[PDB]
RNA sequence: AAUAUUGACCUUCUUUA
RNA sequence: UAAAGAAGGUCAAUAUUG
């Protein structure tokens, strides 16, 4: 019942600053401890600071004062982290983490990523993959040419989550590439709709390409 | 402000086997009001967020399979899966939260399997892409193992570097096995100038390359 | 001006319990925290706990968590220690000392004797000193007492200088004191020279002329 | 919290010379915020209570003289006497307030002087005690140096061991000097059963001993 | 009920401007 | 008056238990 939604995606030109949120449900928004980390890409957990909502009292990692600023809404019972002067190293993504007063981690966030750059979004363009002209048959989706990241994929709404790999996001000039493909039995195509389901949240780009013979 | 340190940085074993990872810490991280160690466990699976599975050093977390045990004390301190899950496959940290909040470096465990030979599947350009004047040939290679894996381009069988895009996976969370992609991009007007596009996979289960190819007509 | 004036001595049956108070005067009572000190006889200091007189708040050292209860009074300025079971070890000097909060200590009380035993009290006897050129010494005998401490002083503490008061010596289970002073010969028997003892487990106090 | 320990429990100069002693602390005293040593520095007199002479290490409290000195940082501190006074005859005590507060062994501190010859004087009973029943004949041997010293009472020339009480000073405050006194008791009966009561004591400062005597009714 | 802990408010102390 | 640190108290909560 305990759950830590955290808001989208987020974009950054270097210098500036931005404000994430997580809101939080299932427990005593003020009886509790609201930690967050951050896990740079390919790398580790780390520590930054967390809040009491009650008294919206801070503790803060030494590394991150100056850089990182708590605070609450008990009205929304949500959380709100906020980075200043952002620079290449603060790319990353951000967890919030809920405790007790403050015991350990025990609950938390999908996170929220965070991309500092200049280059400015860019929407992908979709393309649905076919055999040409066995027991089974393969289909293929390609997402390609986008910024920044990320990009979500299901087939057919997430009712189709057996026999499907969605491959990572390549950068390749100044732009990123994803692919993703799906196995079904020879019955199932193309006697059954098959529709691949983007969506590009920084350019607000959501599309719905089905596969056709 | 207390260091911890795990090894081995990674570990592969078979699945259903057991495994034993370490955490040690600078000092010593048991209280002496309670008499209690204030280290975690927690597990990150590829692409999702950690998940807590011990505290107190060996008490386990409501919801969490009776697979994971904690043991040890003061300052070493071990993490054992009794048998491993092709799901288990994941990064696992220690925790101690007596003197602030540090982190350990984490441990990768891999699963060892049987061999799996890859399944090759080729893809024309979409009509869509063609219009706009693009063409990208995709080649999907799903469900193989071990990782090592080769892919060579050919057009009307000369081998091509250039314009060439792969990803790889991690290990399957059913299967344990591999999976890998290769695109082609080249410009509408080159490729109605060639006929044949292979695709030519070297792995070790087969000493002869796997084959795929279509022929524009 | 800061003074901190302690209770006069206390004798106790084992197993009872005694309190004893230490009046500040000189500063803000309320902002200063109040320590209590133990000293065993011939043996070094001990720390006991403190008190903040403000909101009545104490910390007590491990060693005297169920022995010592510190309390203080705001309307006089005075702070309170109880001792609870007295044994044989807590026969000793007790003082209070003020520091800040904490800080250290900066001033000290002159210190508050405790004796525990189940002897009763034995008054002492006091006898003058005479003799039988330039300078002439006279002294003052306290004879079988007990328990510990007593007071002497010549003249009223009118006399201060070229006195020498003796530590007390234990003998048949009872305790004496002596004391003498060297004055000139012109001072006495001219001006008189009276010895003033005090008792305070008798409740007694002598005035004994030194008479020629 | 943290151990203290002084080196030198007993230490000896001579009037006008310099003195120092050393605390140790198992631990570090030295706060890391404010870069101050949680340490001071106590002085008791005989027969008086504690008195603040140094803290923070180093810093002297006001009103106490400009001889009094301390120094160091982290475990090893040192107070220092440029010159000794007679009143400075005391024991020093080093104190710690970072981690709890834990004192220190104490160093007494002895003075050194030039020979003095001791002042003998002698009392009968009094009349109030000899009322009741008993005479005691008290014999004072004050200012005298060095501080070792035998007494003897003799009762028409004869040593007497049982039913003496002697009881020593400390080093006086302005003459650096020790002081004894001996008292023999006896009844009324056996005091008026003899005629001479003398107290001999034996000093460096005299090769013959010191002879001090009453009579009786003389 | 007891111990311990985090935060806020209040009084006060300490090191500095 | 302002910054930092410390002691106690009250309040909300968390942890260890009985």
């Amino acid at each position: 019942e305990v759950q830590l939604q955290q808001s989208g995606p987020e974009l950054v030109k270097p210098g500036a600053s931005v404000k994430m949120s997580c809101k939080a449900s299932g427990y005593t928004f003020a009886n509790h401890v609201m930690h967050w980390v951050k896990q740079k890409p390919g790398q580790g957990l780390e520590w930054i600071g967390y809040i009491y909502p009650y008294n919206d009292g801070t503790k803060y990692n030494e590394k991150f004062k100056g850089k990182a600023t708590l605070t609450s809404d008990k009205s929304s019972s949500t959380a709100y982290m906020e980075l200043s002067s952002l620079a290449s190293e603060d790319s990353a993504v951000y967890y919030c983490a809920r405790g007790g007063n403050p015991a350990w981690f025990a609950y938390w966030g999908q996170g929220t990523l965070v991309t500092v750059s200049a280059a400015k979004t860019t929407a992908p363009s979709v393309y649905p993959l076919a055999p040409v002209c066995g027991s089974s048959v393969t289909l293929g989706c390609l997402v390609k040419g986008y910024f920044p990241e990320p990009v979500t994929l299901t087939w057919n709404s997430g009712s189709l989550s057996s026999g499907v790999h969605t491959f990572p996001a390549v950068l390749q000039s100044d732009l990123y590439t994803l692919s993703s493909s799906v196995t079904v039995t020879s019955s199932t195509w193309p006697s059954q709709s098959i529709t691949c389901n983007v969506a590009h949240p920084a350019s607000s780009t959501k599309v719905d390409k089905k596969i056709s013979a | 402000n207390i260091m911890m340190t795990q090894s081995p940085s990674s570990l592969a074993v078979s699945a259903g086997e057991k495994v034993t990872m370490s955490c040690k810490s600078s000092q010593s991280v048991l209280y002496s009001s309670n008499q209690k160690n204030y280290l975690a466990w927690y597990q990150q699976k590829p692409g999702q967020s950690p998940k807590l599975l011990i505290y107190w050093a060996s008490t386990r977390e409501s919801g969490v399979p009776d697979r994971f045990t904690g043991s040890g004390s003061g300052t070493d301190f071990t993490l054992t899966i009794s048998s491993v899950q092709a799901e288990d496959l994941a990064v696992y940290y220690c925790h101690q939260y007596l003197s602030s909040y540090t982190f350990g470096g984490g441990t990768k465990l891999e699963i060892k399997r049987a061999d799996a030979a890859p399944t090759v599947s080729i893809f024309p350009p979409s009509s869509e892409q063609l219009t706009s004047g693009g063409a990208s040939v995709v080649c999907f290679l799903n469900n193989f193992y071990p990782k090592d894996i080769n892919v060579k381009w050919k057009i009307d069988g000369s081998e091509r570097q250039n314009g060439v895009l792969n990803s790889w996976t991690d290990q399957d969370s059913k299967d344990s096995t591999y999976s890998m992609s290769s695109t082609l991009t080249l410009t509408k007007d080159e490729y109605e100038r060639h006929n044949s596009y292979t695709c030519e996979a070297t792995h070790k289960t087969s000493t002869s390359p796997i084959v795929k190819s279509f022929n524009r007509n």
